[PDB]
């Protein structure tokens, strides 16, 4: 139930970005831990520096390296999961 | 690297 | 009403981001442009690369420079703010 | 240059 909002990033980056919070959401409950297992995956796979968000209320302004930023909401979470650093 | 800024808002 | 829940950064920049948070919260009703203005204000003020999160639900996992980090609550909402890049 | 992780969950 994935709806990607705001991307820059690859397609495969993105589809790598869903899957990982697919994941995560079926592992954890709390909104942190998700964040954390993502922006864990994420610095292991694609090298730091990841930063991850997930919840059903924030705004947010950040900014990010190129081609590295993702805003998508699955089911009523939204994730941000971005690089910088 | 390129860096760029920008906002998110849940509804 | 800031209650500082989490802090890795200077009393003077704590009360400088507690400060802007306030300035904020008084100027702009979305969350977005309360995190745009104080990122920004940063930036301008201690140098890139900021982040800035602002909401009611969300939990995160991110990375921060030593000294670069701080995450209170201002009323109902809860601030992340932290240097990375 | 120190670069430190951290959680944060809010209620």
């Amino acid at each position: 139930k994935a709806v990607i909002k705001n991307a820059d990033m690859s397609e495969e980056m993105q589809q790598d970005s869903v899957e990982c919070a697919t994941q995560a959401l079926e592992k954890y409950n709390i909104e942190k831990d998700i964040a954390a297992h993502i922006k864990k995956e994420f610095d292991k796979k694609y090298n730091p520096t990841w930063h991850c968000i997930v919840g059903r209320n924030f705004g947010s302004y950040v900014t990010h390296e190129t081609k590295h930023f993702i805003y998508f909401y699955l089911g009523q979470v939204a994730i941000l999961l971005f690089k910088s650093g | 690297v390129g860096m760029h800024s920008k906002g998110t808002q849940t509804a």
